[PDB]
RNA sequence: GAUUACCCCUUCUACCUUUUGCAUAAUGGUUUAACCAGAAAAAAUCUAACAAAGAGAACUUUAGCUAGAUACCCCGAAACCA
């Protein structure tokens, strides 16, 4: 992470964070499951079934994660057809 | 009203020699010094924290970091590239209407609604317009006529309950930062410029009168509309033998950025006068 | 005939105004000329001192840019070398004799090139300090309303004389409307003065009214303050800068 | 600690650093004076402004925004390059 640029002395950002993850504006990150594309002949159906499915990360990583990206990616985004639109508002959550 | 007042006659003059900041508005600033915060400051002993020299942010130790472990997968893919409606409940259409800031008086566009600030759009962000959904379907009560650059069917179904007219419009990014901010524009001193016909991608959204998109043909207004009041079951109101029809009636040219203004104009603030041209050249690069 | 002062702005349903007496500034002994009708809003605000002190220190703090700089290690003059060598010799390892620790070394940290402070307070708090800054004035007594401003004559012992004899306080300071409009007595019967002074009413401001015990206002000065500050309760949030065109708002 | 009384009695392993553990016979310093080492505001908390909006332009908004305040050292190689 560099934390003052150079030439605009602004915070940057990781971009091999941007291509892997997800974030929603509830602040839960989204990310595939490691070696999902790998080896399928060898692994049952059932852990293909696990490989295949889309996952949310612990505290200590989203936190991480969010150290990383600017304020560009935690900004409130309304596409048209946006699939995940329906996921970015947190329900019935009493801590 | 403020009895404070009151105990401000008995109390010495306000001066710069009394000012108490709010309590607990400072916190106090620590400095490592004395038997506390000095002898290590804080910093821990010996390792790479009190050099200050431990790693990057994503460094796990050796082992392959955290956030590169995991595959890439199109997720924040042409983010840069989708375009964005920013929302419109009907709830918060009627509330603006209600309190009085838009006036459904007057034909109401997307400059209207940015003038009261009930939405606020940034081109710059690939935001194209705002866009039409049913949250207040029930409540509303209105007669207005809208154009959005989006809209839902239970949203046109309402509007027509009450008897008004949506039509879907399509703006190009510099057209939409145009409407969004017309007078800033005016002051940059440049021509009206010309609205774009929409990417091939957006054109079939906007010939349907299902849609009721302004490109579409008009002859299936009578009809597509009349569908609508079929499925939600309410009786169409009759909008010729409204009084306000001529304002109903009111729409844009395709290559039109406002109302009764013309693509080529220019306006000039100072002596309140409009400008136009009569070059052969120029109206032909403008009408078209 | 009195003068009587009538408010032009809505007094909200449930406030009625504030009154103070309208002085003359020409007789030494026409103490009450009129009665002024003062907007309950911008005079008999809730007072607060937290906001005054905020502004107080705004004032201060924004303009300041301090000069001072100090030669870090890397820019003292010279000494690029090595004094002697690390080992052998029985003293403490050095590296330039620039360094810190030695005699003429650097700074080590100190002060670093020309600073600015320059933090910008949200419009509303500056103006609700001003506001309370009015009331403050007037709910203490220290507050007087004049109207004219024709002095007698230009002989300062005039106005001297004149803050003694209505007990004014040891030090004054008295706004006018416009710059222009100024008349000469005044301007001259001032401007030889130190305890007293005189501003034109766009440079009032928050540390010179706690600076002078005792504020005087011209009476189409309060007709401009009580219009312009009344006007941030019903604004919108600004769209563009301002000064460009609005419906309204010039 | 005390004593009429300086001692005489009685009670106590210099100080830092470093370590599992230092009176250590581990490191440092004759002594005095003057110099000689914690900097950042993403997220957060705290105090206020105005609030479905807020910011003196561009932005962010499912109670939010805007402002203030809270934060991250000093001395040392052998080297390498023109
Ligand atoms: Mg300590
Ligand atoms: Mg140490
Ligand atoms: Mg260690
Ligand atoms: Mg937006
Ligand atoms: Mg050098
Ligand atoms: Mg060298
Ligand atoms: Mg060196
Ligand atoms: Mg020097
Ligand atoms: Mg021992
Ligand atoms: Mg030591
Ligand atoms: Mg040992
Ligand atoms: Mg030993
Ligand atoms: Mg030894
Ligand atoms: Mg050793
Ligand atoms: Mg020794
Ligand atoms: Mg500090
Ligand atoms: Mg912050
Ligand atoms: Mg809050
Ligand atoms: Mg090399
Ligand atoms: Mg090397």
């Amino acid at each position: 992470v560099t934390y003052f640029s150079s030439r605009k002395g602004k915070r940057k950002t990781v971009k091999a964070v941007i291509y892997r993850f997800l974030r929603l504006h509830s602040g839960l990150w989204l990310r595939r499951k490691a070696g999902y594309k790998k080896k399928l002949w060898k692994k049952t159906a059932a852990r293909k079934r696990r490989l295949r499915e889309f996952v949310f990360c612990n505290k200590t990583q989203s936190k991480l994660l969010d150290k990383m990206t600017t304020s560009f990616w935690k900004r409130r985004n309304w596409y048209a057809d946006d699939p995940y639109q329906k996921y970015q508002d947190r329900t019935n959550l009493k801590v | 009203g403020p009895r404070a007042l009151d105990l401000l006659r008995a109390l010495p003059r306000v001066s710069l020699a009394n000012l108490k900041p709010n309590p607990g508005s400072r916190k106090p600033e620590r400095r490592p010094r004395g038997r506390r915060r000095g002898r290590k400051c804080g910093r821990g002993h010996k390792g790479e924290r009190q050099r200050g020299t431990r790693p990057r942010l994503g460094f796990e130790g050796g082992q392959t970091p955290f956030y590169l472990r995991i595959p890439k997968y199109g997720f924040n893919e042409g983010h840069s590239f989708r375009h964005q409606y920013q929302p419109l409940s009907l709830n918060r259409l009627q509330y603006l209407i209600d309190l009085g800031r838009v006036d459904p008086t007057q034909p109401i566009d997307l400059t209207q609604l940015v003038n009261g600030r009930g939405v606020t759009i940034q081109p710059s962000k690939r935001d194209y317009g705002v866009q039409l959904v049913e949250e207040g379907a029930d409540t509303f009560k209105a007669k207005v006529n809208i154009e959005v650059q989006m809209a839902s069917e239970l949203a046109i179904a309402a509007i027509e309950k009450n008897g008004g007219v949506v039509t879907t419009a399509f703006y190009d990014p510099r057209s939409l930062e145009i409407l969004c901010k017309p007078v800033p524009f005016f002051l940059r001193g440049q021509p009206i410029p010309k609205r774009m016909l929409p990417p091939e991608a957006l054109v079939p959204y906007y010939t349907d009168a299902k849609n009721r998109g302004y490109l579409a043909d008009p002859a299936r207004f009578p009809e597509a509309r009349l569908e609508l009041a079929r499925k939600y079951g309410y009786v169409l109101p009759d909008i010729t033998k409204d009084e306000l029809f001529k304002m109903l009636s009111t729409r844009k040219d395709p290559r039109q950025i406002f109302f009764g203004l013309a693509p080529g104009w220019v306006v000039n603030m100072a002596d309140k006068k409009i400008l136009k041209p009569t070059d052969e050249n120029l109206l032909k690069y403008y009408s078209s | 005939p009195p003068v009587l002062r009538k408010c032009e702005l809505p007094v909200p349903a449930h406030r009625r105004p504030v009154q103070a007496w309208i002085e003359s500034l020409r007789g030494y002994e026409q103490e009450r000329v009129g009665l002024t009708e003062l907007h309950p809003d911008v005079f008999s605000t809730a007072p607060r001192l937290d906001i005054l002190h905020q502004v107080a220190i705004w004032q201060k703090n924004f303009k300041r840019i301090s000069y001072a700089k100090t030669k870090t290690r890397a820019e003292v003059r010279g000494g690029g070398r090595k004094p002697w060598v690390q080992k052998g010799s029985g003293r403490a390892r050095h590296g330039s004799i620039r360094s810190p620790i030695w005699r003429g070394g650097g700074v080590a940290h100190g002060p670093r090139g020309p600073t600015s402070y320059y933090y910008m307070l949200p419009m509303k708090v500056r103006v609700q300090g001003l506001k309370v800054a009015l009331t403050v004035k007037l709910a203490q007594d220290d507050l007087h309303i004049v109207d004219s401003l024709e002095l007698p004559t230009a002989d300062p012992q005039y106005l001297i004389e004149l803050a003694r004899y209505r007990r004014w306080g040891d030090s004054v300071l008295l706004v006018d409307l416009e710059h222009e409009d100024m008349p000469q007595n005044v301007v001259a019967a001032t401007s030889g003065l130190k305890t007293f002074n005189l501003v034109p009413a766009v440079g009032l401001n928050v540390h010179s009214m706690l600076k002078h015990q005792t504020l005087v206002l011209t009476l189409p000065t309060v007709a401009f303050l009580e219009e312009k500050l009344l006007w941030h309760n019903s604004r919108y949030t600004p769209l563009y800068p301002f000064r460009l065109p609005y419906c309204d708002f010039p």
